[PDB]
């Protein structure tokens, strides 16, 4: 389907678009420091008060009201900030589905973009100043519908893998975790 | 006329090195691939779609979400990793015989020929036990990614072929 998924940040579209997408923290931890990127969904969906900076993944609202929330918490004290519209692509998780009971913080209701979102993923951008939306829709010229208009997200069995939990939590003793359990757990 | 091509393989083989070459002309610095990468590049009048998957044992499940409508595989190989050979041929063989990657003609990209210790491509296209698949269509392109060496010569093959 074409559904569409949000994201508040405090990036520009121009650093978007010469980023080549809503990249993960990790990448540029990685052509810096060589840190290998943090797949493990569990560590994303923890974080550590603000994202880590390892991390691999890319958080998605489902929702404009959730992602303006986002805006209002995560990025308060920020003047502006923009909320990305972003097309489904099979990178993407529903994390609460992922992790199940043990999701750090099921009211994120995430959807978290595995390597990060191209910029031609990316449907456009509303602005946020002062608090206030006022502004409609400013359209990505570079976005590509053909690309990912019958692509979805990941189901939450293809995420199961990459849970991360750590190697002693109980999740890799119970269903459905326990049949991509690294050896111990 | 455009033609989507999908581009899969392990870790470490090159294909986001191969992508960017022929999408910029020139081998850039890469970062293990998670997600994906897709360009659109153009070639003899045939707009190559090509999607770029990570190749991580872990990430290898979401592959077949990209399969639809796949009108071409690239599977890149690194030739001097022998180590895996096999586990490239065992993932080779689970790609193409999916419902949805039928129709699709195979490139395979014998990459990284510029290493002394690579297999040359009529070792890679029996370790990758293709040697008598006359059913499909394939063949076996020596490449170095870096170079540029025999990704033409494989877009080629890709478009005689579409
Ligand atoms: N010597 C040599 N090195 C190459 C060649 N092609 C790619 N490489 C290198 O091998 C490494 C892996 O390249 P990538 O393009 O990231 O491989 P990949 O298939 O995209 O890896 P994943 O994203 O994990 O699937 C990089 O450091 C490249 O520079 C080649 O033809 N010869
Ligand atoms: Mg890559
Ligand atoms: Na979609």
């Amino acid at each position: 389907n074409d559904d569409k998924l949000y994201r508040a940040d405090s990036r520009p579209p121009d650093e978007i678009k010469q980023s080549g997408g809503l990249m993960p923290r990790g990448q540029s931890e990685y052509f810096d420091r060589g840190t290998q990127m943090n797949i493990n969904l569990y560590d994303h969906a923890r974080g550590t008060q603000f994202v880590r900076h390892d991390d691999g993944y890319v958080s998605t609202s489902i929702s404009l009201r959730s992602a303006h929330l986002v805006g209002q918490t995560i990025l308060s004290g920020h003047s502006t900030y923009y909320i990305y519209v972003i097309a489904t692509a099979p990178n993407m998780f529903n994390v609460n589905d992922v992790l199940g009971a043990y999701s750090p913080h099921p009211d994120d209701q995430d959807v978290s973009a595995l390597g990060g979102i191209p910029y031609s993923q990316i449907y456009g951008w509303y602005r946020v100043h002062f608090g206030v939306l006022d502004e409609q829709l400013h359209r990505n010229r570079g976005y590509r519908d053909r690309y990912y208009s019958n692509l979805d997200i990941a189901p939450a069995a293809d995420g199961y893998g990459l849970a991360g939990f750590p190697p002693e939590h109980r999740a890799w003793r119970e269903e459905p975790w326990i049949h991509h359990a690294p050896p111990g757990s | 006329k455009e033609m989507r091509i999908l581009m899969l393989g392990l870790d470490a083989a090159g294909k986001t090195t191969i992508l960017y070459k022929l999408k910029l002309g020139q081998s850039v610095t890469t970062i293990p691939t998670v997600g994906f990468n897709v360009e659109t590049v153009t070639y003899k009048n045939v707009k190559f779609n090509v999607w770029d998957v990570g190749g991580l044992d872990k990430i290898r499940p979401l592959w077949r979400h990209y399969y639809t409508g796949t009108q071409g595989l690239i599977f890149v190989v690194d030739c001097a990793d022998r180590d895996r050979i096999d586990e490239a041929r065992q993932e080779l063989h689970r790609i193409i015989n999916d419902r949805e990657m039928r129709d699709a003609i195979i490139l395979i990209f014998a990459n990284k020929q510029d290493l002394p210790d690579a297999m040359k491509p009529h070792e890679i296209q029996e370790k990758l036990g293709l040697t008598r698949i006359r059913d499909r269509n394939w063949y076996v392109q020596p490449s170095c990614a870096t170079s540029g060496d025999g990704l033409y010569e494989g877009l080629t093959w890709l478009t005689s072929n579409y």
